[PDB]
């Protein structure tokens, strides 16, 4: 898991906890847990979801603001 | 960084794991020193054979010596490795229990 | 990439430049006084896959230290390969 | 911001697959997407290994390159072969 | 160590490459013609690359390096990538005899075929997205140029463009699905790939990343197995080029494509889409491949249709999910493989006749009445009649369909052997009942050609007194992915 | 030994840098929670307010692709 | 029983969950155990560690017991469970729960292998109730070379005792068996009451039930004890047709073990009384409590004495009892591993007139109070019963005797971790609590679980010759040498134990 | 420059002696840096290595100033590039602090 | 912005140098050069230029403009953008790029497209049949000016040319790889035209070799852009294997030690060698130049790459 | 503004795909590639930019524009300043993979450039050496010499 500037990549220690956890892990649905984790370092779409939404709250309250 | 350790490893007892060159090739048993040496034949005889129509008997049995070399010396390794590593029958431990 | 603005604007401003130069003349100065060679083919290809050897040698050479004696080694087989290849264009004659 | 870049990207590779299937009939155009396809696969690689910080997309982007450029070279030539004499 | 099996036919390749350029490029021996004397070392390269990936088999593992982060090589691509070598080396005795009569100086076409056999043992064996893809980069491109071989003729030529386009396009799809599978895995390992991927189940669990990348890899892998979904300009590119270049695109690749397909879609992707859509492939291919054996005419096209319809029943096999099933595809792609190099050895048999019509291939009744009769089995191979090798292999495709329970894939396929079924008795009463076409006499082959018949004839009548071996060596196979 | 001078130097230098960055990161957090806080009124929004772990791990917040270059 | 499913289709996917590391096929590991007999590589079970004593040994072979915990087999009419020594006890008294009987009495952690626990001392908390060691009617143990040979209590009443005492050392239990005893249910008790108070009621709570748990906390007058009593078969309301609401009463469904995580839902709901023994937590503030007593030690934390006092008023508030069935209720030591190491006193029948069962646990708990060095961790006593000849029919005849269990526990990660190790070991080893400057002559048995006379490295005479004095294993250490002359199966707490 | 303010040059200019001296600190925010990346749960330890660090500025500005003011024009001029003047970083450490 | 204080002195730099080379390879001929237009010729350029300019076209011919008006404006801009790079002192380069000699590599690259589509656009077939051969000799001693710089890089750290150029304090890549500042001076003779290596520029074959709409911008501009094109390759022979600003370090009392003198010596030093070796060598016929470029500057150049890493690897100098 | 500029990118795709005139094609396929480097400028991959240029509009637009010219066809950021204190060039975090790590990844692509060499020789050589150029070939005695005709 080397990076663009290497330093071990970003989301190398979250694919080694999903790793470790994939060791003799009982399912993948048991250890999802982690490689959900690991998705979320790599895109970063849990943010970007809880970003939209606080964006569209604020948004919300503003548009309504504005409407009036 | 690098490790000899293999899958499906040590199904016979191993005699020296990581052979280093120069002893692994010490090792060649007579069997060995015949395999490296029937494949050099049968690699010259169709190499020699193989250029009677184009008229390269000489040159063409040269390279198919030296393939023959290649192949038949990297047979040679993989036998006397895998014998000395443990993954081949290994009746050659009389070698390490003698010296 | 910060000191790739530079030679951004520096495009830009050779371009202005060159258009100086061509306008000069034209300002002044009024009134009164084979069907195909496929060698280039074969050269052209050949260039391309010696830079692209090129392309494999930089990283290779700028990061000598890091790979001790093992990216060496791994750098001459692939230099042997080329080498191989080169001289199967040199015997076969694409070198002409 | 990835998606910018990603998605700009997948639609480069979308106009060298319709230019595949709409140029049957000119081969150096579809070289030509061939390539475009190759290319926006390959700056999807590094746009890819950018974002998920992340190393081995610039090996294989780099790789993609060293390989598109000999199939290029392979493909110019069988075209130039294909216009015998 | 474990890379020298494929590092002695890369060497193989590089001194056979460096014997024919320095040779043919001499006056002294007056440019003489290497193909032919590469050939014979061009076949025991083969044999010799066969005896040591089957010598360090119990070696091959032999580091964590290789497998992990280059290639891994198990006990199911041993015993495939010992058949590989074995097919290879079998179409090379056939073409053998091509090389004496065609004015082949062309050196380089052994050596591409042996680099071909490299990226295919490369490709059996790749166990990451960039090794399969370059692997199969390779193996394609040395292909590419063995279509193009006759420069003179253009009908190769330009047979070769439309492969070089397929395969490049094939190539570049699979490589797009590569980034998209690699945008979500965030490696590009198979064995990476799996732990992520292991049970996705695109309805269960969402996966739009993996998705669409498994989406486009699929797709590029069918266009190089000349799947009817994307069969596009491959059947051309088997009757416009010459039999013998066309018999060694007809079963090495497909094999080694299809061994590369088992491990990296039922190992790494676990969703309900992979089996499907190779259940619909292989209704098409089998429906096309029977419509075209009536539809088609020309000897060497009908052999591409008839294994465009077995390679249906090839897919067959992935499509049910059973492992019985992988066995059945394993047993299939065997018999196929012997039947294909069977069949292609008996057009090659009639040497002498040019492009010619079946009827005119007719009246072998009467001259070479035994190669007639070689002629039927060969049809009855694939037509899936009872005695021969095919039917039992497809027998055993069929049973574990119907314990697949694919009903509906298990009868088009009984019922598309049926339809071929006909034709074959029609070619089989076109070869002594009926339609001899002028008596024409044939002329003798190689006897590597003759035993390449000889071996096979026998090996598919006597499959029925001792079939459990072949049945035993694919379950194997099929276990150890 | 020239560069092994120059990084021992930033290394060196780093765990001022680094505390200093802290500290201003950890206003700027500071401050970015009471605007959540705020912009959410905490009856309809986030009923927790930071939850930004998702596991038991820490990482900078979020950002575009490499503004550094 | 079965895997945890296998996408592949086949057994490429692994599902084995303790000793992740992968157990061979047990020809294959009698292979590689015949291997060692003939390679002399020292080879042991894979060992959780949660024992201070190292059964297993990471320099050792290890070998998987995944395949040994997922068969088990359990006899209804013999009331045997035949089971591998790999299987966890938790995992075993479920599988006898399920054929509807019940084991007299349980190991401390549900974690650790039964085939382990019985090696290490295994016993259970009452003076009636018979231990683990001799509740095990059968076991097989490893032919040092190639194959195992079947053993039984009647057939080896002395091997089988020296190899439960061997702690392993004399040969690996391949299979177990153990008798179940009729089902019967147990209602555990969480209250907290004043040291002093405890031990003068220790003889009214060991007529009351038979089974008596003290936890020590230091610096607190009061400390939290746990007790558990058998209530009788169709108690209260007689049962009915109706298989579950009419013997409600009588047996009840009651988790066991539900804590495997420490983190705990902080939502309030049913009764919603927090408390830190039968639920992890019930409630937000009382999770917040227990995050600040794990963080700061007893003598410092003046919100843990009032927590185990609010805590035994949270059980009041809430049901006053708590009843399920012998198996699904038991105590269950916590999955962090704390380091404890003490000696047990043993009340033999001629010593119980010499010493009083009051004075036995005065005398303990005033030397727990007089411990130069505290431990914060809770201190556990519990008292066994004899390898009584009746419980499991076997030749040797042994007289009826009882044994009261002292471990002292210190928190093993620490802020400069193993620092804490060090002087707590010296206090186990010189203070109050003493296992040899005092004991030796008390000749208390140490539990074979604990590190014994720490640290081994201040200490490794007595391991070898004082325990040798202080009970007769030096039967156990001829026997030691006579069961394996490879010694493949060596541990080397065992060595110091018995060369 | 001026009061101790850590600047980019003040803070590479004595960055030796920021080595000889306050390493205790340097490693313990190191330390706790590499046992859990979360900027809150060592601010104690940042403040402690920024505290002695300020502390050992204030120590070098007090003593040396124009030899230090010199080194540190310097490190502002040449951005923090040691060998552009061995000359201002002898003189700076011969002086007073080694 | 102060790309005028590299463009504008560059320019005047390719206009004395048109004179140099006819001066100094006039002094080897033993006759005075452009002598008595300035007091030493020295207002010769201007003099050629300010003919130049007041010369009236033979064609207007103003409507094809955007094809080949602006293809010398490309080759004159890239000869003139790889000098952002070229640093001529310590912290005196105009934009210190990270990886600057790939950049350089790339200009190259691009050189190529400004010769072929500026023989492409004179619709004349042995013009742009000699562009082409131009562009292939230009792109063939390529590969072995980039194994060069593999050689000189291996010595080097990084790609940096300000590094390149600092990591000769302690000796000259000149002085161990001489025999390769030889390969990159008979490569860069031979990347640039101008050389022994020049049929394609063989005195008619040139001018009758770029172009039929001259104008004289076109012109100058090529001979601009060529004497640029050897300004600047000049300036690589002098950065990689010359020490690009240092001097022997002698450190005199006499001499202050300015940096970008010492480049400028440097460079006129590649330059008169340029000159000297173009007046006393004949020309290679382009078919045995092409034979010389792959038969005897790749193997030498490769052998280089293989021989300064190996003597680097087995003793640590790297 | 330059970051949305890859529309220039993207229309000039369109332009190839979508034009009869093969000069316009190879120019707007250039075009393509320029951008598309000053992309992977903007992502900082500073040594793919230059291999964009080189391989690309240096070689292999070099050969398609031959085939055209012949052949023609009609705030809150948390900057770790670890990590920092030695910046690895792109090169040489790919050097620090490629030839070591995943070398064999290298090496096949070694062996793509030598086929890549193989196939350019064996296609177009064109019968212009040993290929054909060997002799027409003759053989007398056979040779009937006027006695057929
Ligand atoms: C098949 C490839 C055979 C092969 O390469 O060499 C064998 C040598 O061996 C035997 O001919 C000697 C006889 C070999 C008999 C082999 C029988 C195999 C039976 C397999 C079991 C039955 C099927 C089980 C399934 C055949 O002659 P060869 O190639 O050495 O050399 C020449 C030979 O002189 C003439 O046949 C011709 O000039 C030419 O065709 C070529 O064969």
């Amino acid at each position: 898991g080397w990076g663009i500037t290497g330093n071990k990549g970003r989301c190398y220690d979250f694919w080694m906890d999903f790793s470790e956890c994939m060791s003799h892990c009982r399912e993948p649905k048991d250890c999802t847990l982690l490689r959900e984790d690991y998705l979320e370092c790599l895109h970063h779409s849990k943010e970007f979801q809880r970003r939209n939404r606080i964006y569209k709250e604020e948004q919300r309250k503003l548009r309504a603001a504005s409407r009036k | 960084n690098t490790d000899i350790t293999a899958l499906e490893k040590a199904q016979y007892p191993v005699v020296d794991r990581n052979p280093a060159f120069t002893k692994v090739v010490g090792n060649f048993s007579t069997l060995d020193y015949l395999r490296f040496s029937t494949i050099t034949g049968i690699s010259v005889t169709v190499g020699y054979l193989s250029g009677i129509k184009p008229g390269i008997k000489g040159p063409s049995m040269v390279t198919g010596g030296l393939i023959g070399l290649m192949g038949g010396f990297m047979y040679a390794y993989q036998n006397s490795a895998g014998r000395l590593m443990g993954f081949f029958p290994n009746d050659g431990e009389v070698a390490s229990y003698q010296k | 990439m910060l000191e790739f603005a530079p030679i951004f604007i520096y495009l830009v401003i050779s371009l202005l430049v060159s258009l100086i130069l061509l306008g000069v003349p034209f300002l002044f100065a009024s009134n009164s006084s084979s069907r195909f060679d496929i060698r280039f083919y074969l050269v052209s290809i050949l260039f391309l896959i010696f830079d692209l050897e090129v392309t494999f040698f930089f990283p290779w050479a700028v990061s000598l230290n890091k790979i001790d004696l093992f990216g060496f080694w791994s750098m001459m087989a692939f230099l042997f390969i080329l080498t191989i290849g080169f001289l199967y264009e040199w015997k076969r004659g694409a070198l002409d | 911001d990835l998606i910018k870049y990603f998605t700009f990207s997948m639609i480069i590779f979308i106009l060298g697959i319709w230019g595949i299937l709409l140029n049957r009939r000119n081969i150096l155009i579809m070289l030509m997407s061939i390539e475009l396809m190759l290319l926006a696969v390959n700056s999807n690689f590094l746009v890819f290994s950018v974002s998920l910080d992340d190393m081995m997309g610039q090996v294989f982007a780099l790789l993609v390159l060293t390989v598109a450029a000999a199939e290029s070279a392979i493909g110019l030539a069988i075209f130039v072969i294909t216009f015998r004499v | 160590l474990a890379v020298f099996p494929e590092i002695f036919i890369i060497n193989a390749t590089f001194i056979l490459l460096i014997h024919g350029v320095v040779f043919s490029t001499s006056k002294k021996y007056d440019y003489p013609p290497l193909a032919s004397n590469v050939g014979w070392l061009g076949l025991l390269s083969v044999l010799i690359t066969l005896l040591l990936l089957a010598a360090g088999a119990p070696l091959l593992t032999i580091a964590h390096l290789f497998w992990n982060n280059l290639f891994r090589r198990d006990n199911f691509t041993y015993f495939c990538q010992i058949f590989l070598l074995l097919s290879t080396a079998g179409t090379i005795s056939m073409c053998f005899d091509f090389f004496d009569q065609e004015r082949f100086d062309a050196f380089e076409f052994i050596v591409l075929i042996l680099l071909s056999t490299c990226g295919m043992l490369f490709m059996i064996s790749a166990y990451d997205l960039i090794a399969m893809y370059l692997a199969i980069e390779l193996q394609s491109l040395c292909f590419y140029v063995i279509a193009a071989s006759k420069r003179k003729s253009e009908f190769s030529t330009e047979a070769g463009l439309k492969y070089l386009i397929l395969g490049a396009f094939s190539s570049g799809i699979l490589l797009f699905g590569c980034s998209m599978i690699y945008g979500s895995t965030g490696a590009t390992h198979f064995d990476q790939l799996a732990k992520i991927l292991t049970g996705y189940e695109i309805t269960g669990a969402r996966s739009s990343g993996i998705f669409m990348g498994i989406l486009f890899i699929a797709v590029g892998f069918l266009f190089k197995i000349t799947a009817v979904p994307f069969h596009m300009w491959a059947p051309d590119i088997y009757e416009g080029s010459p039999t013998p270049v066309t018999a060694f695109l007809s079963i090495a690749p497909k094999i080694s494509i299809f061994a590369n397909i088992l491990r990296v879609f039922i190992y790494g992707s676990y969703g309900a889409t992979l089996q499907q859509i190779f259940f619909f492939c292989s209704i098409a291919s089998m429906i096309l491949g029977a419509l075209a054996a009536m539809a088609q005419t020309k000897v060497k096209r009908l052999l591409a249709y008839s294994s465009i319809g077995h390679v249906g029943y090839i897919c067959i096999g992935f499509s049910c999910g059973t492992i019985e099933g992988i066995q059945s595809l394993l047993i299939g792609i065997f018999i196929y493989a012997l039947m294909t190099m069977d069949a292609f050895a008996i057009v090659l048999a009639l040497r002498q006749t040019r492009v010619k019509y079946i009827a005119d291939l007719g009246a072998l009744a009467k001259t070479n009445p035994i190669l007639a009769i070689t002629f039927s089995i060969t049809m009855f191979s694939y037509a899936g009649i009872p005695p021969l090798a095919g039917f039992c292999s497809k027998f055993y495709l069929f049973f574990a369909a119907l314990g697949c329970g694919a009903y509906f894939l298990a009868l088009v396929g009984v019922v598309t052997s049926v339809i071929g079924c006909f034709y074959y008795i029609r070619l089989v009463k076109r070869m002594f009942f009926d339609t001899p076409r002028t008596w024409i006499l044939y002329e003798p082959m190689d006897r590597n050609k003759s035993l390449l018949l000889a071996m096979t004839s026998f090996f598919i009548t006597l499959f029925l007194l001792y079939p459990s071996p072949l049945f035993s060596v694919t379950h194997q196979m099929a276990l150890s992915l | 030994a020239l560069k092994e001078e120059k990084y021992a130097a930033r290394r060196t230098i780093l765990p001022i840098l680094q505390a200093e960055e802290d500290e201003r990161f950890v206003s700027e957090w500071k401050k970015y929670l009471e605007y959540e806080a705020d912009v959410m009124k905490d009856v309809p929004g986030w009923k927790v307010g930071e939850n930004v772990y998702n596991s038991g791990r820490w990482m900078p917040p979020a950002t575009g692709e490499l503004r550094p270059d | 029983e079965d895997l945890h499913t296998v996408s592949n289709w086949s057994g490429t996917h692994e599902v084995q969950t303790r000793n992740f590391n992968q157990p061979e096929n047990l020809a294959d590991l009698e292979a590689l155990v015949k291997e060692s007999h003939e390679k002399k590589l020292r080879i042991r079970p894979v060992g959780s560690g949660l024992s201070p004593n190292g059964i297993g040994l990471s320099r050792s072979g290890m070998v998987n017991l995944a395949l040994m915990d997922k068969v088990l087999e359990v006899d209804k009419e013999k009331k045997r469970v035949t089971v591998q020594a790999g299987i966890r006890v938790q995992q075993l008294v479920d599988a006898i729960k399920d054929y509807g009987l019940t084991l007299q009495n349980f190991a401390s952690i549900r974690e650790q292998q039964i085939g382990g626990i019985i090696q290490v001392g295994a016993h259970g908390t009452g003076a009636r109730l018979p231990p683990i060691d001799e509740q095990v009617i059968s076991m097989k143990l490893v032919t040092p070379a190639k194959g195992t040979i079947e053993l039984s209590r009647e057939k080896d009443p002395e091997l089988f005792h020296l190899a439960r005492c061997g702690l392993g050392g004399l040969g690996v239990v391949a299979e177990v068996t153990l008798q179940c005893v009729a089902r019967h249910e147990l209602v555990e008790h969480t209250y907290v009451s004043n040291l002093q108070e405890i031990k003068k009621n220790h003889k009214k709570l060991l007529s009351a039930n038979k089974h008596v748990k003290y936890l020590y906390i230091p610096y607190t007058d009061t400390v939290v004890v746990v007790t558990c009593n058998p209530v009788s078969k169709w108690s209260g309301p007689p049962k009915d047709k109706p298989k579950y609401t009419t013997d409600e009463a009588v047996q009840h469904v009651r988790d066991l073990y539900r804590e495997s995580i420490v983190k705990y839902r902080v939502q309030d709901s049913g009764k919603k009384s927090p408390d830190s023994s039968e639920p992890d937590i019930q409630e937000l503030s009382f999770t917040e409590l227990r995050d600040k007593l794990l963080a700061l030690d007893p003598l410092n934390d003046v919100h843990v004495a009032k927590v185990n006092q609010a805590e035994a008023e949270f059980w009041k508030k809430s049901e006053g009892y708590r009843v399920g069935w012998s198996d699904e209720i038991l105590g269950f030591d916590c999955g962090g591993q704390q380091w404890v190491s003490e000696s047990c006193f043993p009340a033999g029948t001629l010593a119980n007139p010499s010493m009083k069962d009051l004075e036995y646990i005065e005398e303990l708990k005033k030397l727990i109070e007089k411990e130069a060095i505290p431990a914060p961790a809770p201190i556990e006593q519990r008292w066994t019963a004899r390898s009584k000849s009746p419980i499991s029919p076997a030749f040797s005849t042994s007289e009826d005797d009882i044994f009261s269990w002292v471990g002292i526990i210190m928190y093993l990660p620490t802020a400069d971790p193993r620092q804490r190790k060090d002087i707590t070991d010296e206090f186990f080893h010189y203070r109050h609590l003493t296992q040899k400057q005092l004991w030796d002559q008390f000749s208390a048995y140490e539990h074979w679980a604990k590190i014994e006379i720490p640290k081994d490295k201040e200490e490794l005479e007595a391991l070898q010759a004082r325990i040798r004095k202080r009970f007769p294993v030096d039967a156990y250490n001829k026997a030691r040498r006579e069961l394996d002359p490879n010694r493949i199966l060596s541990n080397n707490m065992v060595e110091k134990l018995f060369p | 420059t001026g009061n101790p303010i850590p600047t980019s040059a003040v803070l590479t200019a004595s960055a030796k002696h920021i080595g000889m001296r306050c390493m205790p600190e340097n490693v313990a925010f190191l330390k706790c840096k590499k046992n859990d990346p979360n900027p809150e749960k060592c601010l104690d330890k940042g403040r402690d290595v920024t505290r002695c660090v300020l502390g050992l500025l204030k120590d070098l500005h007090q003593k040396c100033q124009k030899e230090m003011d010199d080194y540190v024009g310097c490190m502002y001029y040449y951005t923090n590039e040691f060998d552009l003047c061995r000359k201002e970083q002898e003189a700076f450490e011969k002086v007073c602090p080694l | 912005a102060e790309i005028l204080g590299i463009i504008l002195p560059l320019l005047l730099g390719v206009a004395f140098l048109v004179l140099a080379e006819r001066k100094v390879m006039a002094f080897v001929q033993r006759r005075k050069g452009p002598d008595v237009v300035g007091s030493f010729g020295l207002l010769q350029p201007l003099a050629d230029g300010l003919k130049l300019i007041l010369k009236e076209p033979i064609s207007p011919s103003s409507a094809n403009f955007f094809l080949f008006r602006m293809a010398p404006v490309a080759t004159f801009m890239l000869s003139l953008v790889a000098w952002a790079v070229v640093p001529f002192d310590y912290g005196m380069v105009l934009s210190d790029l990270n990886i600057g000699l790939l950049y350089l590599f790339a200009i190259s690259s691009l050189g190529v497209y400004g010769i072929i589509i500026a023989g492409w656009s004179s619709n004349s077939k042995y013009a742009f049949l000699g562009a082409l051969r131009s562009a292939a000799q230009m792109v063939s001693y390529e590969v072995s000016i980039g194994l060069i710089l593999i050689t000189v890089l291996i010595c080097v750290g990084s790609c940096n040319l300000s590094e390149i150029v600092m990591a000769q304090k302690q000796i000259w890549f000149g002085i161990p790889l001489f025999p390769v500042l030889v390969m990159f001076f008979i490569s860069c003779l031979a990347e640039t035209n101008r050389a022994p290596f020049d049929l394609p520029e063989a005195e008619a074959e040139l001018v009758a070799g770029y172009n039929v709409e001259y104008s004289s911008m076109g012109f100058a501009l090529f001979f601009l852009g060529e004497y640029a094109n050897m300004i600047l390759m000049s300036g690589l022979c002098t950065l990689f294997f010359l020490g690009g600003w240092l001097p022997i370090l002698d450190l005199p009392i006499f001499k202050k030690i300015p940096g970008s003198i010492w480049f400028s010596i440097k460079v006129l030093f590649f330059l008169f060698l340029y000159i000297w070796v173009r007046a006393a060598f004949p020309r290679y016929r382009y078919d045995q130049l092409m034979g010389l470029g792959w038969k005897v500057f790749l193997p030498l150049s490769l052998a280089w790459v293989v021989s300064v890493s190996g003597l680097l690897v087995t003793f640590q100098w790297l | 503004i330059l970051s949305v500029l890859s529309s220039l990118a993207l229309v000039s795709g369109l332009m190839v795909v979508r034009a009869k005139n093969p000069v316009h094609s190879v120019l707007f396929f250039i075009l393509v590639f320029c951008d598309t480097s000053g992309l992977l400028l903007l992502l900082g991959l500073d040594f793919f930019a230059m291999i964009f240029l080189v391989v690309y509009i240096g070689a292999i637009a070099v050969l398609f524009l031959f085939v055209v010219m012949m052949f023609h066809i009609q705030s809150l950021r948390y900057t770790v300043y670890a990590g920092k204190v030695r910046s690895w060039t792109n090169l040489e975090t790919l050097g620090n993979l490629l030839y070591t790590y995943y070398f064999v990844w290298f090496l096949v692509p070694s062996l793509i450039l030598l086929v890549a060499m193989i196939g350019a020789i064996v296609l177009t050589m064109h019968r212009t050496t040993k290929v054909k150029r060997q002799d027409v070939f003759r053989r007398n005695a056979i040779d009937f010499r006027r006695t057929i005709m």
